[PDB]
């Protein structure tokens, strides 16, 4: 019965939120940690994403 | 010039105002020393140009061809084979140079990371950030909006 | 009305293989993933709670209102699963909705 | 002040008094949903 | 087709253009002139 799983956090912390949205190049890595699918401080307005796009 | 809606984020709160809506700010700032061309509409409008040209002979160039089909294969019931086909040639034509209006006029940034939305929205029409006058506020009247 | 949504949205991302939502933002940005998903009525439970068990005094939410909106369903989907920032356009459409 | 404070947040909550701890919060027995928080918070007010 | 060709030699052009602007005016620090530059090109190349 776990088709269903309520996501508890969005990709981004809060202090993090207005970065994300205003660079149209950021994009989600798995965290070492958690597993799970975030966006990092090194990805949102990198010279790496501009290139590898 | 532009509308645009957009979500918030994850949360638990539905009447609640969020940042959704700052996203048509959205340009990427990773390369910014020298000035982008395609801001420039002394630019795009050269560009525009030589495709207006380079549509020209094409229509010429297809309307050669015409005659030829006709000069060897149809009768003298010519009239609407020139019709039906000619007409057609220029339908073709004006939606190249609409399509061309497009690409350097309309949506010359659609494409583009370093310009955003609400940037081109007014640089189509030679408009500058700072032309953006007032600002209509929602302004509910309630703290949190 | 919302739980058929949420569940349908569920084994509709499954039916496409995305298993976590959030692998879109992997290919995309925030911005770009959108929800157009519109209802004929829908909320139309939450909306008797509001005209007639409230008219009884009935114990009923005081929110109600909030999930007789035709666009909450798409709220929740968002709130729950998505986390986008994109479109959010809802239609009514009636029987063709 | 015990038994009162919780039968009062445990009944806007709709879950019974054990799965309410009088250790826990406010802010996160609801959650997230602040419109609850305001009525827990305002509804003390009229009684305490 | 012919399209797609007329936009080869388009680039090619273009290209050839900024090779002249680099070789007169900027520096040694040339290389995000460049990047940024052709960059742009392709983009627009993509584009049409």
């Amino acid at each position: 019965n776990k088709l269903f799983v309520s996501k508890e956090h969005a990709p981004y912390t809060d202090e993090l939120e207005e970065d994300v949205y205003l660079d149209p190049l950021a994009r989600v890595s798995k965290d070492k940690k958690s597993g799970s699918l975030t966006f990092n401080s090194k990805n949102i307005q990198s010279k790496d994403s501009y290139i590898n796009a | 010039a532009m509308a645009a809606t957009a979500t918030d984020k994850i949360g638990r709160s539905v009447p609640a105002p969020g940042k959704g809506i700052l996203t048509t700010a959205r340009e990427h700032h990773s390369s910014v020393k020298y000035a982008s061309p395609n801001l420039n509409m002394k630019y795009r409008k050269r560009q525009l140009v030589t495709r207006e040209a380079q549509i020209k002979d094409w229509v010429e160039n297809e309307l050669e061809a015409l005659k030829l089909e006709a000069e060897e294969i149809p009768s003298e019931d010519q009239n609407e084979f020139l019709l039906e086909r000619t007409r057609e040639i220029h339908n073709e034509a004006e939606s190249q140079l609409r399509a061309a209006q497009q690409q350097w006029g309309n949506d010359f940034y659609k494409r583009d990371p370093r310009i955003a939305p609400l940037r081109g929205a007014l640089a189509t029409y030679g408009l500058t950030i700072d032309d953006l006058g007032v600002a209509s506020f929602h302004g509910t009247s309630t703290k949190a909006n | 009305i919302t739980l058929f949504v949420l569940v349908s949205v569920v084994e509709a991302f499954i039916a496409s293989g995305i298993t976590d939502p959030y692998e879109m933002y992997k290919y995309v940005h925030v911005s770009e993933v959108g929800n157009c998903s519109g209802s004929g009525m829908g909320g139309v439970s939450a909306l008797r709670g509001m005209f007639k068990d409230r008219f009884k005094d009935e114990p009923v939410q005081n929110d109600i209102l909030q999930e007789s909106f035709i666009n909450t369903m798409s709220a929740w989907v968002n709130m729950l699963l998505i986390s986008s920032s994109g479109p959010i356009k809802t239609p009514v459409g009636a029987c063709a909705t | 002040a015990s038994l009162l404070l919780h039968v009062l947040v445990a009944h806007k909550l709709k879950k019974s008094l054990d799965s309410i701890p009088m250790s826990k919060t406010i802010k996160d027995l609801v959650g997230g949903k602040s419109t609850v928080q305001n009525e827990i918070l305002g509804d003390l007010g009229k009684e305490f």
